[PDB]
């Protein structure tokens, strides 16, 4: 477990969306789901873990692999959390769900 | 993902044995080659874009694949090709630093053949591009550092083919 | 036809792609062109006779 | 190890190895000889380490060998010394690798769940590694004892 | 403490050290 | 570096999608590097930004974030 | 976010009235100026980077803010300054096309003062940079298109100050 | 493998419906074009080797691909290239006679991209060769028969690319 | 620096500093004396480095000083030598700090965007740092030239 | 987040000056104290839980706050208190290693007063707990390492109060 | 499948050039080493089963892999292991005679990694077995013939790993 | 070559090289010096071979150079001499390799299909190689002419 | 060379070699190893020296390759690079001999008369040797670059 993220969420100063952002950039997630995969598979697993669905077009995979290619797991989670999609479905309080 | 040290430790642990003299000799071999690995990694980090563009200038430029109908035709396809070659050089540098090609088949060669076969990417032309990249970086860092780069470049070309 | 034991007549493109395009089995024309390898013209001109 | 950790930490960041990480790998590469000497010191005298540490542990915590404890009986005490041998082997692996990712990645992740499923007090296991650390750092020179006690320190810290 | 041997030194089901006592207890003629 | 922002973002899509409610008018610490896309996204959804305040920055430094 | 048409419709709807002759005259004014707005938007889309770099070359270059200690000192700060000026020119183009500055205070001027005051960004120097950008684009697109650009540039400078 | 008649029957059967007026009109269109298809097929069967050798003389001859290093270099590769072009012309004739390109993606375009990518065959040069073959046969059989040949030649070039 | 990088890398992982990172910080702490000697070598002879490197650059790339180039004229050549002075100063900072986070975190992040907004060829700037590296590693001993050339190498690598 | 080296470099960079003799002397002071900082950090990493439990045994145990009605009453509150004290000791170790308290007001003292005031956490009792933690670790690592730990412990207590 | 002669001819033919002096020198090198290659091939053909059984007696015997649970456990698995090692020695002899490792990646290293990974065969243990086979045959045929055997043994171990 | 053919022929049979095949490879290895001498003889005088053989061919078969034939015109006659140069180069390759698998495996497999697609009479090409054989075996000693005429003989035999 | 010059200078004076001239010959005899190392450095990398120096020359002096100049066209540029190759060869001879009497006595006596009869600007040839000197002294260590730059310096000085 990462513990200060648990503290800063239960206090409420850091929102749940920043929690998902900071936990997916955390190195437990990088050990578990970014290290044993190629970026074309880590990308789809990040789509499931953060947005709760698979990539639904080829242009989406083009766009987000270009983002992965520029800036690693950090910019991938940065671009996934800051979409219009994550903000419309989950907002600032709810955990992502499938 | 494991270097020479972690693979030696994993073999001695799967045995359940302590580190005997052969493991000590393997780790001494890695600890002698590590400084050369470090200097070659710095020299390769110096000239990433130059090695990539010289590899395209040797193999892929002025052929049919950059002409209309080729898979390297459009600017999107050219940029993705430069991206793929930068990936091959970067991961060959990582496998040179670790001294073990486990990162290559863990993170490059995992679904690469099926991806390239689904996209329509020519595998022989990209194998020739990786071979020219190997030739350029072996001209860059010398004989033996070029050889210990070319063993992982040949690993990538063998897993791709 | 009752005189010969069989032999492998056809490969798939997967199996041929496996065996031939490996780096030691590879030729060097196979996929992109190779340019001609002449010596430099200033070395050729600097010799001692035509 | 150190090289794995540096490669992964540069790998997530989509960058090459920074020169500071490179002289880190270089300094670890130079200190590998002293690491191998500490590893031979820990490997060659494992019998006396395990024996004396088990003796001092059962002197210190006699209830786990008393009837009612986990390590009561012949085979249970043999399994207890075997678990101590496992942890000394992981200490040797972490000494060679220059980092605690062998120790953590083999025998420290689900150690609480395993020793709770076996019915084992984990504080007594921390005392076992403490006595192993006492016997092992009583066996070496000063800087060698400090470098081995760092990994022994990590194991006792990861217990509690 | 004193019965404890390292788990690498303990013989297993493929090792012939279990039958070594029988191999030294049996008599072989010259 | 982090911005302790306070904003109110109405959705304008909950009527079509019929989802349940997330409470708007949040007060959160955004990291500095992605505060950009976050402010831009709050402007994309049409929500007003009440208060932006640099929390951990010590503004005017060049290294050390 | 509303253009001249949507604001006229919103006024007539908040009244609850139909579109009378004054609304028809306002929409006729917008439908006469729209072709000039289109051509000025194309001409501004032509020369985005040139207008931005000429604005920095007029105001911010060779002053104290690009020297050490200035807020435009580092390459990160220079790139963020070019990004901010590109934002101002792009949104001024949008407000010119809509004919209404509602997008400017909806999406530029919303938390911009508090952001710049928290970062330590000088507001007077960036107001002078936006004024030089206005001067350059009014030299680019002419008198009246430059004026209808400068009204939204003055809107951005007034909301920033 | 299905012509226009079998595809119309398959659509009406997958519907489960009888042949309505639109199917009758489609079959009347095919039964009007069939005599032109027959005469163009006879004219193409007349001049197979001439159309193939004129396509090589237009595109592939005297270029780099017949020189050393090219994929059309050796006599084995030249004979296999003539064989591949004869295949393209023969199957384009079949798809012209059927009036449906189902035979092309059933029996030409099935594994052709992966075969050519595994061998190292240039796809752009063979697409240009098929285009010159199309140009020659459209000069041979006329305007509209050349067009109804060129639609299947363009189908082969699109599936190859 | 090294200490910042180790602290942050242990900080995201919610753990303390591992002992391998601690002897990394210790080795950097011991090598700080040689780092300060390289820094005095680079600081005291900055005039000759900037002068000779500008001379060799304009010899190598004469089009940027020809009419039509960026650094044409008196004040433009002075600004060009000033930019080279900035990069040598960042080289000295990266030499002292033991890592490239001063160099990257000050003058390498938006360097492409800045030099594209100024109209500058970035390859000629890479040649300027190459000539600075040649003059600087011509000025020191062997290991000192290697340790300074690591950071010069990082700057030219971060250009292209 | 900056150590003594990064703060010295930031001062010399905000000046725009090179590293003069005073900066060299400051860095020499840090490079002399760094080995003592390393050894104290190892000794503190040895005994984290012991220092925390001795701090609770000195200050918070057997007082009213562990009794009913206190804010340290329940097992959840006890576990969160041990977690908070482990945080204070860990970040004081980090600030001791860096030689600069910028991490403390960046990452501990940022919203800590408002969090503790919203929860109802007593600030004086936790200040006494941090003071006893300081006293225990200064008994652990000696006089001068205890002093250079206690300066950051006093920084945390001053920012908390 | 090509020896040194056929690879030299293939390079000179892909060039399209005649055999120049460098090709003549390469063929002179092969025609000097060929008698040593012949005698080493005869000496290796003498002692196939002895070299294989000494390699198993050095590496694989009395370890865990011949015990229960190992992949060399049963008599079927033992016979298949002896068969695999005889294959490695036979093809290393062929690659020694040809002077080119093209037969190794054409006919041994083609699908060997995927076969061994699908079966569950340990690759490190068989790499150690091939290394002991190399050590035994280099003790058999001498220094330089052992080296020119060990280059192809190292080729097999590199392609397997 | 000889070594390729022996290796493949033992390779299908699942056996090693028989000793008779081994002394075959040994005799070819010893005769490689005379093979290289024949190759230098064929290589150094290629201009006169191609020129005189083209002259004797167009004297013998004048219809292919007459209007109506394939090799009519300047560039067509140049391409005809180029094809003859190709076949002399393959003759040199087959002389060095000791077997006709270079010649067959490069320029004799689909020669009928290629020259039928070009519109070329293959008998006139056989006459071209016949005149090349006449000029080449007029250029050497007796056994050298026999050994080169074996490969020239194979090319003319593989034509028809 | 040095020995020729000392022998001739003692020879006109009707005396033997003075002991100072003899330790001059002795010091040159001892420094011959470093001279041969500089000669191998200059010999082995002649391709890159001639290529990069021609590139930098035609970048620096573009009028001689423009139509109207001497080295305009394919064969004229090839002859220009051949003349640069000649001068690099004479540089290697002067490096080995320890004196400039090979360079002067072969390719510097009537150089003005020859290049005036060819129509060549001699200043552009001096720039060619200047770029050759830049590439060559960029290729060596410090004292090696100084010792080679002495002879490069003599060639550019003997031009003008
Ligand atoms: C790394 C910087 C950092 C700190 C320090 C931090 C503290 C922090 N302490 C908390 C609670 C707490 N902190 C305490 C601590 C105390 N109360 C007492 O009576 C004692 C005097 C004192 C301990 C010495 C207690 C009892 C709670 C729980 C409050 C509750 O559950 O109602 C909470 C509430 C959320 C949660 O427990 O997990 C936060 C966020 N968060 C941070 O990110
Ligand atoms: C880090 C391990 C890793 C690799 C290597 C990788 C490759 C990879 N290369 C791709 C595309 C590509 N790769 C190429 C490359 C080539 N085509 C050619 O003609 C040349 C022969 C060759 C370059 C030398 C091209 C042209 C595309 C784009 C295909 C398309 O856009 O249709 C794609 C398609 C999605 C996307 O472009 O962003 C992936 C996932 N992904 C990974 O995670
Ligand atoms: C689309 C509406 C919109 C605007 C305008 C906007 C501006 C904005 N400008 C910023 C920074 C900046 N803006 C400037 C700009 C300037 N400083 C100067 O000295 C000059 C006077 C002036 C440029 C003309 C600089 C230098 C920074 C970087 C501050 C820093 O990195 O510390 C930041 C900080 C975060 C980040 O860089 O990416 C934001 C959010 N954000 C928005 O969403
Ligand atoms: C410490 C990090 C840092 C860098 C790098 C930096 C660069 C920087 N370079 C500038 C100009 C310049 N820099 C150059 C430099 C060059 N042009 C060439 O042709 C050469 C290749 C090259 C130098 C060798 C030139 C010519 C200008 C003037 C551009 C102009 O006047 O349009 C300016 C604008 C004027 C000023 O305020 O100085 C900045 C801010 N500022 C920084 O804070
Ligand atoms: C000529 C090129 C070539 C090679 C090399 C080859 C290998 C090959 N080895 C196999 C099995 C095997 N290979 C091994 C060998 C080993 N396992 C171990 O534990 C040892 C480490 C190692 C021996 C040194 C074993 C034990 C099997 C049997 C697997 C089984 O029966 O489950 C199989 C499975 C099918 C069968 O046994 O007959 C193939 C195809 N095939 C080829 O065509
Ligand atoms: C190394 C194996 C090899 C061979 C043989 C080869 C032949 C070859 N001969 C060609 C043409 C030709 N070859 C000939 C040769 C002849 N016509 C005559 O009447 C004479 C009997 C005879 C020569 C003495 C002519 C006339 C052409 C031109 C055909 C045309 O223009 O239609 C061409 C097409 C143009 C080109 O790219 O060169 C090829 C590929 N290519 C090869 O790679
Ligand atoms: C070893 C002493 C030595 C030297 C130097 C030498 C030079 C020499 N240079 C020649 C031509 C030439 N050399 C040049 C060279 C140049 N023109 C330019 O613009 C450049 C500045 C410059 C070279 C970088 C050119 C253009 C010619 C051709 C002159 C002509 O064709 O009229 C020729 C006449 C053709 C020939 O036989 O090569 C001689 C003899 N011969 C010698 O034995």
């Amino acid at each position: 477990s990462i513990s200060y993220l648990e503290s800063q969420v239960k206090s409420g100063d850091i929102s749940m969306k920043e929690f998902v952002r900071r936990l997916a950039k955390s190195p437990l997630y990088r050990k578990q789901f970014f290290e044993p995969f190629i970026n074309s598979r880590a990308l789809e697993l990040a789509f499931r873990h953060i947005l709760g669905r698979g990539p639904s077009s080829r242009e989406e995979v083009q766009e987000y692999f270009a983002i992965v290619s520029s800036g690693g797991l950090a910019a991938l989670v940065d671009a996934l959390v800051d979409s219009q999609e994550y903000a419309d479905y989950f907002g600032e309080e709810t955990v992502p769900y499938l | 993902m494991q270097d020479a040290i972690t693979s030696v430790i994993n073999s001695a642990d799967v045995q359940g044995k302590y580190l005997d003299g052969s493991a000590m000799d393997k780790l001494k071999a890695y600890f002698t080659t590590g400084a050369l690995r470090v200097r070659a990694a710095s020299t390769i980090s110096a000239n990433a874009a130059a090695i990539v563009k010289e590899a395209v200038a040797k193999s892929l430029l002025y052929s049919d694949v950059t002409r209309p109908g080729g898979n390297m035709y459009t600017t999107r396809r050219y940029a993705a090709c430069i991206r793929d070659l930068d990936y091959y050089l970067r991961y060959a540098t990582y496998a040179m630093l670790a001294g073990d090609p486990s990162i290559l088949d863990e993170r490059v060669l995992n679904g690469l053949k099926e991806t390239y076969n689904s996209l329509g990417v020519p595998v022989g032309s990209t194998v020739q591009a990786i071979q020219a990249m190997k030739e350029v970086t072996a001209g860059l860092v010398g004989a033996d550092a070029g050889r210990e780069m070319g063993v992982y470049f040949d690993y990538i070309c063998s897993g791709l083919s | 036809g009752e005189d010969t034991v069989p032999y492998e007549r056809y490969l798939t493109p997967g199996g041929y792609s496996l065996r031939q395009t490996r780096p030691g089995a590879l030729r060097e024309d196979v996929g992109v062109k190779v340019k001609v390898e002449k010596t430099a013209r200033f070395i050729e001109l600097g010799t001692s006779s035509t | 190890s150190i090289v794995t950790k540096s490669i992964v930490n540069a790998d997530a960041e989509a960058r090459y190895l920074s020169p500071g990480e490179l002289d880190r790998i270089k300094a670890f590469v130079t200190s590998g000889e002293s690491r191998l000497r500490i590893a031979e010191t820990l490997t060659g005298s494992r019998e006396r380490i395990i024996k004396s540490a088990g003796d001092a542990l059962f002197q210190k915590r006699p209830d786990v060998v008393s009837p009612g404890g986990n390590a009561y009986g012949e085979e249970m005490t043999a399994t207890c010394l075997r678990d101590m041998d496992y942890y000394l082997r992981l200490i040797t692996y972490g000494v060679v690798a220059g980092d605690v990712t062998p120790i953590e990645e083999i025998g420290l992740v689900g150690v609480r769940e395993m020793y709770k499923s076996l019915g084992t007090p984990v504080d007594a296991v921390a005392q076992a590694v403490r006595e192993m650390k006492a016997v092992a750092t009583g066996m070496m020179s000063g800087d060698d004892a400090a470098e081995a006690g760092a990994y022994f320190d990590y194991v006792i810290g990861a217990m509690e | 403490v004193r019965r404890f041997r390292t788990p690498d030194r303990v013989p297993q089901a493929g090792d012939p050290a279990l039958f070594l006592n029988m191999a030294r207890s049996a008599q072989i003629p010259k | 570096r982090m911005f302790k922002i306070t904003a109110c973002v109405p959705s304008q899509s909950r009527i079509r999608t019929q989802r349940e409610l997330q409470n708007t008018y949040f007060t959160k610490l955004v990291p500095y590097d992605n505060w950009f896309r976050e402010q831009q996204r709050i402007m994309k959804m049409g929500g007003k930004i009440v208060k932006v305040q640099l929390a951990t920055g010590k503004p005017g430094t060049n290294t050390g974030l």
